[PDB]
């Protein structure tokens, strides 16, 4: 992930990562270790090899992954899934640059 | 009369007493069940229950 | 270019109460169609909770939207859609008591509901909520009104016996010998 | 490729009563002689479980997508294991991960995996000409399978897959459920030798899996292995003959049961909570057998159905990008106090741009934020 | 903190601990040498001067 959101990595927390991405349980034995990975998964032009997801119907339950890239109606049209207006693809790209 | 209305008197007041009790928090943030439900999770609100 | 401590944060403080006052920031919910009287939970302004909504006559003055009674639970609420006063029960009621013949002898059992009318009892029970094996025990042949309440799953007796089982009121119960409970004022 | 099943007789779903069935260990510690009590995801007693069965001799062969809610109770009773699998899923369409429970007669294979599921899929079995024998050389449960998380192909053996007529050999029980993204599987098997709907006695389901398939959970449908021999006419659309099995599924609700554990360790009987009124003084007096009385009873029996959210009805976006897409920020000594009011706090639009260093909440939750009406809001704004 | 002694109790494959009614280990299964061996308090009251 990207620095100011490793405090979304607790449980009890809100935010993309907390919300969409990945969620922790509160009845939470264990323990998170985060570490600074630059000049390691960062590259000159930008590393897009990273992706989280922006948009979801609804928050995830603890410990639930969402691979899916279906495309997110955010409006009142559907849009059959292809990109457009009030249509976005869930799945954005981190922009890590060293 | 005083002994049987001082009885029935001292029931009803012990009643009175228990359900007027409800209303201390006893550390708690709320002394309501639906506060700390509603502005905590359980993640939280368990202690707090 | 200085270091990370001496870059500039922007900071902002939302200060704010809760379930104390009319609220007007909301959360991004939607609301739903008001199902009054019936176990059912409950999310007024963000004040969760379950219980029996019903109307009722209370005078607020525009500042107060909470009402709490003398045990501090909030019993008295202003609808924020429509403009008036719900008042919360609890969706239950003590006062239900079982009477039985010990095991090892049967399973069949009597249920005495205090201080309700027999033709109110599944209102007050919410039988329609309750399962299947719960609702036979609400209402039937058996249902037999007393001054404690209504009893049921025994059958009213003229005679008078003994008190094997005591009930209530000059009401005493017991297993006759087909077998099955019944009810008797009992014999002084 | 799959092909679809074209010849049907079926008929209204049929149901039998579930009594004192689908009670399982909830922990692995060991209890000697000891009335524990317990709330959990569990199937009432006395419940109008749902019946299926493949028989021939009416073409039925009943596979439907049930759906799954929050916990399922499965119990098959089979002689000749035509009932071999289980899919779970959201929407079984590809579009979402999968789980694919399997035993193809070698292997139990387990696979979270996007599937494109067939529509009628079945495992099948074929008596062979080549050799006098049973074994399958159809595999039609999907069509593709890419991004694929999980893996439990088992160690090699071999099964009785064989078509015997007579009488029902075998019960097997699963409680499967879906919490914090690990699907808990319990299962009992146990030699039955009855032709009826589901048998007298008590089990003791014991915990068999605890798979980390972090997926979300809404339908199923079983995996039944066709028959086919020479024997029947026509072509894989009509020749085939059905099984002659069945199975049971029920449907877990949070409940409070009592349970009793024995000398050796082993759950013996259990009481149903708000259930009966009897029960219920079973449970609050916290023992199996009550004596001759009348006795208070608490209250367990009424549980809720249905939740009610009704809030303000305000459409206006609360302005977000005032207080955080501000050109200008106030010094920290003179700090702006901006007022707020008339808003709807959604704050998802602040995910897109906006990311934050410190995000600490005082008094509340951060997850119950979504749930809340704030009445006096004030943004303290500085640098 | 306790005595330790051997003992009988047939624990299933996926137990390890045993729990009493005042819900204090009782009984534990050596990892090392399968075995159950049970923990009693290495006093007792009873003691009178
Ligand atoms: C489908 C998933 C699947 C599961 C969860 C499974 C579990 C399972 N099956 C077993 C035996 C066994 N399992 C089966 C067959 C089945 N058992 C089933 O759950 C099903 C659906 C069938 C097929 C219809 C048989 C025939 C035995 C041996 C029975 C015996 O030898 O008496 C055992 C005990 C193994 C042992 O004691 O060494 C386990 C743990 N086997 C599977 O194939
Ligand atoms: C798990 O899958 C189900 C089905 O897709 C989701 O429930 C549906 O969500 C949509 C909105 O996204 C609603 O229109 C449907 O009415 C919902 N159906 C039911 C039965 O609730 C569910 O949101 C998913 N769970 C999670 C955590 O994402
Ligand atoms: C215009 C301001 C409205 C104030 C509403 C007050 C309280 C309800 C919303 C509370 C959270 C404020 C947004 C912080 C988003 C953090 C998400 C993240 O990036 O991790
Ligand atoms: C919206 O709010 C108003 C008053 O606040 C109320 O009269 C009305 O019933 C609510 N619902 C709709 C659809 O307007
Ligand atoms: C309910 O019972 C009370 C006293 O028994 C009686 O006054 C009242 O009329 C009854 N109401 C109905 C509808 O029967
Ligand atoms: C459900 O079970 C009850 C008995 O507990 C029975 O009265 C009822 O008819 C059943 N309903 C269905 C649809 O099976
Ligand atoms: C008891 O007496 C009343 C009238 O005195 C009568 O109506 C009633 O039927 C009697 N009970 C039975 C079971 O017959
Ligand atoms: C089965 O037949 C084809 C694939 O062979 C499929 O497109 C169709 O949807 C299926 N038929 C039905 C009634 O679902
Ligand atoms: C199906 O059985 C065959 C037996 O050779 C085995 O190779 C295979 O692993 C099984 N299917 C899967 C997906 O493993
Ligand atoms: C999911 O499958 C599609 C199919 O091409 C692929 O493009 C995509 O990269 C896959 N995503 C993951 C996380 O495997
Ligand atoms: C407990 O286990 C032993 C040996 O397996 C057996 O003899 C005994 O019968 C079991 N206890 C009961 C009540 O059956
Ligand atoms: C805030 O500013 C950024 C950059 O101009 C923009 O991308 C974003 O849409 C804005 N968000 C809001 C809520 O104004
Ligand atoms: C090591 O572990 C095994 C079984 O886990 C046990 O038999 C053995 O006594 C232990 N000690 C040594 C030195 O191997």
């Amino acid at each position: 992930i990207r620095g100011d959101e490793v405090r979304q990595i607790a449980p009890g927390q809100t935010g993309k990562i907390a919300d969409y991405n990945y969620k922790l349980p509160c009845d939470f034995t264990g323990c998170v270790i985060a570490w600074n990975s630059n000049n390691l998964d960062s590259k000159v032009g930008g590393n897009y090899n990273y992706l989280y997801r922006l948009f979801r119907k609804s928050n995830l339950k603890p410990f639930e992954r969402d691979i899916s890239t279906e495309i997110y109606q955010a409006g009142s049209t559907p849009c059959n899934g292809v990109e457009g207006f009030n249509c976005y693809f869930p799945l954005q790209s981190y922009g890590f640059q060293p | 009369l005083g002994k049987l209305q001082d009885v029935v008197n001292q029931n009803a007041q012990a009643l009175n007493t228990l359900v007027k009790q409800l209303s201390s928090n006893f550390g708690a943030i709320s002394s309501v069940l639906n506060d700390i439900l509603s502005r905590l999770d359980k993640c939280e609100a368990e202690v707090q229950i | 270019t200085n270091g990370v401590g001496y870059q500039p944060y922007r900071v902002v403080v939302l200060s704010f109460e809760l379930l104390h006052a009319p609220a007007t920031v909301c959360g991004p919910k939607k609301s739903t169609n008001l199902v009054k009287n019936k176990c059912v939970n409950f999310n007024f302004n963000g004040l969760t909770g379950t219980g029996v909504l019903t109307e009722s006559n209370k005078k607020f003055l525009p500042f107060q939207q909470f009402g709490r009674d003398i045990a501090d639970t909030t019993d008295a609420v202003r609808d924020p859609q429509t403009l008036e006063i719900l008042d919360i029960t609890p969706c239950s009621f003590g006062g239900v008591s079982v009477i039985t013949p010990g095991t090892n002898t049967s399973n069949q059992v009597a249920v005495l509901y205090q201080d309700v009318n027999c033709t109110e009892v599944p209102v007050a029970i919410h039988a329609d909520q309750l399962t299947p094996t719960w609702r036979v025990y609400s209402t039937g042949s058996n249902v037999f009104q007393t001054r404690a309440g209504c009893l049921i799953g025994a059958e009213h007796v003229n005679n008078s016996y003994e008190c094997d089982i005591p009930i209530g009121a000059g009401i005493c119960a017991s297993y006759q010998t087909s077998q099955s409970i019944i009810a008797y004022t009992m014999s002084l | 490729q799959c092909v679809n099943l074209t010849t049907r007789t079926q008929l209204p779903p049929a149901y039998t009563n579930s009594f004192t069935r689908g009670v399982y260990y909830p922990d692995k510690v060991f209890r000697s002689s000891v009335l524990h009590s317990t709330q959990d995801l569990f199937l009432p007693f006395f419940s109008n479980v749902t019946w299926f069965h493949a028989i021939h001799v009416t073409k039925r062969f009943d596979n439907p997508v049930l759906p799954f809610n929050d916990g399922v109770y499965f119990a098959s009773t089979e002689k000749s294991n035509i009932i071999r699998g289980w899919i779970f899923g959201t929407t079984l369409d590809s579009k979402t991960q999968s789980l694919l429970i399997v035993n193809n007669a070698t292997n139990v294979v387990i696979k979270v995996c996007e599937f494109q599921f067939c529509n009628d899929p079945f495992l099948g079995v074929y008596y062979h000409k080549n050799n006098k024998s049973w074994m399958e050389s159809e595999f039609r449960v999907y069509s593709s399978a890419n991004n694929c998380t999980f893996e439990y192909v088992s160690q090699p053996f071999l099964m009785d897959l064989e078509g015997k007529q007579g009488n029902f050999k075998n019960l097997r029980e699963f409680v499967f459920k879906n919490i914090d993204g690990y699907f808990k599987i319990y299962s009992k098997h146990t030699p039955i030798n009855l032709v009826r709907d589901l048998p007298q006695g008590f089990s003791a389901l014991e915990p068999l899996v605890d798979l980390p398939i972090g997926i979300n959970i809404t339908r199923f449908q079983t995996l039944l292995a066709l028959h086919r021999s020479y024997l029947t006419p026509g072509d894989s659309s009509s020749g085939w003959t059905a099984g002659a099995a069945a199975y049971y599924v029920g449907y877990l609700q949070p409940r409070t049961f009592l349970l009793k554990y024995n000398e050796n360790g082993t759950i013996t009987d259990a009481v149903d909570c708000a259930l009966d009124p009897l029960s219920e003084t079973k449970c609050t007096l916290k023992s199996f057998t009550v004596e001759k009385g009348i006795y208070q009873t608490s209250n367990f029996r009424v549980q809720p159905t249905e939740s009610i959210v009704r809030f303000p009805n305000i459409t206006n976006l609360c302005p977000f990008g005032e207080v955080f897409n501000a050109t200008r920020f106030a010094s920290v000594y003179a700090w702006n106090r901006k007022r707020i009011s008339n808003c709807v706090a959604d704050y998802s639009v602040l995910y897109n741009s906006a990311s934050f260093s410190t995000f600490k909440c005082y008094g509340v939750s951060p997850t119950k934020l979504n749930d809340l009406c704030f009445t006096n809001v004030y943004a303290d704004s500085f640098v």
